[PDB]
């Protein structure tokens, strides 16, 4: 009975790295984007139903390993490629938390509930990162609507103080290239897109369009403000920046 | 315990006794009610925090250098309870 | 204060210094029960000694 | 004795890199507290005040 | 025999152990298996069954906490706040699970008092889950505000921790509407109406109204004046927010 | 005042002093008898005192 928990704690830790178990095997069903795990029969049925509680942590971990594979396969130069670079960071710091648990089994011990309350701080972070990644999996977006999508989710989460901080680090690494190509428009009216990574696309006076494949920051009107600054160069709090940035370069 | 902690006040404050008395009182109160570690023991977690600190500041060379220094500390085989020493130096960077 | 019948208060306190020396509720109870347990046994052993 | 000197040299090097502003005397005291099983969290807080 | 002592630890963790159990109206069921132990420990393990039934009243909320985002913004605070409570239970139980291993908690009069401090907390947190079903504010505020009027100053502190979290989106709608001139509604969990009446050219025409079905009751009835000041002007808190 | 106050401190420090003896010691300090001497003196007198009591 205390022995059947100990080796399954060790098997659970092996899965969470992303590596096949001794008694937990991994079967792809959707191509390992969500893993249909099967733990094989153990003599004690009590420890087997508790082990099942800890396997969806690993299903949500497969969601993020396909996120960082997904944007690389397309070779973007977009801010979606950089959204994944953050999820690789949250993925590097995760690994320290499993490896500690691993260290704790070597000498000294962790029972199943000793496992349970240490996993418990990060299965909640995983599930918020997993749902941003599955909503994004449609083979979209290019620059501006990636940003539009992540802002709505930050304005959703409002009042759970938890995801305000986690969505805070994601939305500023996503904005790290975006405010580059923003400046190029408000001080020179020039474009800097490898693809189309900036909402105001181009093709004097010039033939500007906007697309809703790159939806504006929250509001359509401030994207229209940047339409009107750049012509003149040719001859919550973030959309707010624009309205007075126009009107000091008018 | 009682002596070492008083020594701490004396060197920093650069004053002897009957000068550091009130400070002593804060220190005694705050150390005693939380005497034993409130974290699970683990050398590796603290080390990683020190190297991330180097990377965040873009001091990559020193981050590698540090890795050599921790092996030197560990190897001598004199000080055990190493995590707490390291932990302290990281909090005060 | 300055004492009303004290006047070397530092030395008096000093003399006292030199002569110095859930589960919260079960620690306190456990001690109370264990101290009475010690007593019953010391009276018995003592009577055992006279014989 | 000698290993105890060499070890302190390693620690002084750990201190310079992190900009702690602990001397040879301040570090040696800290170590000694640390070896007796004091919580580093508590210990860091006391230090900050003592510098004030 | 000793297997039975293990089996109850898992009724706190779940609803189910070695024997198949179920919850009906109340209480995790007990099979003590074969006779070979006293007809009187099953009563001990019935006192302990209500804590497995009370665990699963918080557990469904936390399954509803761990959503993409939907069922209130108030309604996802009551559950998120109750999750910070769910994790404190686990650490008591894993330290209680650490006693059971041979070295104690083989005894049963001590499983009883080790869960009694958890019990006083969790039944009023279960009762507060029966007290909720709304997933819009102005009546979820009326839920945690009513448990801070009832006596027993041991449970008054518990329900004060949920009040400040249940209020935390409600106030995030208040100071932002000063700033931007936007109002957050997904389901109408903010207590002002938003396009009740079609827009007209301004004369202070109604397009914001307080509502008599949903109002934060942390506010007496002073919130009425508060929302027509802020709404007109674009076009914890008991009266400590202008 | 001071004596009730001192009698609590004496008790928290578990020293071995009662109210009657403490009062005599206070008058000894004020007459300039060293604390270290006076502590010595209490210990010796007690040891002998107890040896005499067990004989009675």
């Amino acid at each position: 009975l205390p022995s059947q928990e100990t080796c399954l704690v060790e098997d659970l830790l092996y899965i969470l790295i992303g590596v096949d178990g001794r008694y937990i095997s991994v079967q792809p069903l959707v191509g390992r984007q969500s893993r249909s795990f099967s733990v094989e029969q153990n003599l004690d049925s009590s420890v087997k139903e508790l082990v099942n509680r800890i396997l969806p942590v690993a299903t949500n971990y497969s969601t993020v390993t396909r996120f960082v594979e997904e944007n690389s396969s397309f070779e973007y130069g977009q801010v979606n490629h950089a959204l994944g670079a953050a999820m690789r960071t949250l993925g590097k710091e995760y690994m320290i938390l499993i490896s500690q648990l691993e260290h704790l089994q070597r000498q000294g011990l962790l029972s199943l509930q000793k496992l349970w309350f240490y996993i418990q701080p990060t299965l909640r972070t995983m599930e918020v990162l997993a749902s941003i990644a599955t909503s994004l999996n449609k083979g979209e977006c290019f620059g501006g609507a990636t940003l539009s999508l992540l802002h709505d989710r930050t304005f959703g989460y409002t009042g759970d103080s938890q995801a305000q901080e986690l969505c805070l680090y994601l939305t500023k690494a996503a904005s790290a290239p975006y405010f580059d190509i923003l400046e190029r428009w408000i001080y020179r009216g020039i474009i800097n897109d490898p693809y189309s990574e900036f909402m105001v696309e181009e093709h004097w006076d010039q033939r500007y369009t906007i697309v809703q494949q790159q939806i504006p920051s929250f509001l359509q009107k401030v994207a229209d403000k940047i339409l009107s600054t750049g012509k003149y160069l040719n001859v919550q709090a973030y959309v707010e920046r624009i309205e007075k940035a126009y009107n000091y370069a008018s | 315990p009682n002596v070492l902690l008083q020594n701490l006040c004396c060197r920093i404050l650069g004053k002897g006794e009957a000068d550091v008395a009130q400070q002593f009182q804060y220190a005694v109160r705050v150390i005693g009610s939380n005497f034993a570690p409130t974290v699970e023991r683990d050398e590796f977690l603290v080390t990683e925090k020190i190297k991330k600190e180097f990377v965040r500041q873009r001091r990559e060379a020193d981050g590698a250098l540090f890795s050599e220094l921790h092996r030197k500390l560990q190897s001598q085989g004199v000080l055990k309870n190493r995590w707490s020493i390291l932990y302290l130096l990281l909090s005060l960077s | 204060s300055n004492g009303i019948q004290i006047s070397d208060l530092h030395a008096v306190l000093e003399l006292l210094v030199e002569l110095s020396g859930v589960q919260v509720f079960e620690a306190d109870l456990g001690t109370t029960v264990a101290y009475q347990e010690l007593e019953i046994s010391t009276t018995i052993q003592r009577t055992l000694q006279i014989m | 004795m000698s290993a105890v000197r060499e070890t302190m040299d390693v620690l002084l090097e750990i201190s310079r890199l992190l900009n702690t502003g602990l001397d040879m005397e301040t570090l040696s005291i800290c170590v000694r507290l640390c070896e007796q099983g004091i919580n580093p969290e508590a210990l860091s807080s006391v230090i900050k005040e003592l510098r004030r | 025999e000793t297997s039975l002592v293990r089996d109850l630890l898992y009724v706190f963790q779940g609803i189910d152990g070695k024997f198949v159990k179920m919850c009906n109206s109340e209480n995790c069921y007990k099979v003590d298996g074969k006779v070979a132990v006293s007809k009187s420990l099953k009563d001990i393990t019935s006192k302990l069954s209500e804590l497995g039934w009370l665990h699963n009243k918080i557990k469904k909320y936390t399954d509803q906490r761990s959503l993409d985002r939907a069922f209130g913004l108030v309604g996802q605070s009551f559950c998120a706040a109750l999750h910070q409570e769910l994790k404190e239970y686990y650490r008591l139980l894993s330290v209680l699970h650490s006693q059971l291993q041979v070295e104690s908690s083989l005894t049963l009069r001590r499983l009883l008092v080790w869960t009694f401090d958890p019990k006083i907390r969790l039944k009023t947190l279960a009762a507060l889950v029966d007290h909720c079903q709304g997933r819009k504010g102005g009546e979820l505020a009326s839920a945690v505000h009513a448990y801070t009027k009832t006596g027993d100053p041991y449970m008054r502190s518990l329900v004060q921790h949920i009040l400040g979290l249940v209020a935390y989106p409600i106030l995030n709608f208040l100071y932002r509407w000063i700033y931007d001139g936007e109002l957050e509604d997904t389901y109408h969990e903010f207590f002002v109406a938003s396009d009740p009446v079609v827009k007209t050219d301004r004369l202070w025409h109604d397009k914001y109204s307080l509502r008599k079905s949903m109002i934060p009751s942390f506010m007496t009835m002073d919130q009425s004046r508060k929302v027509l000041l802020i709404g007109k002007s674009i076009n914890d808190l008991e009266n400590a927010f202008q």
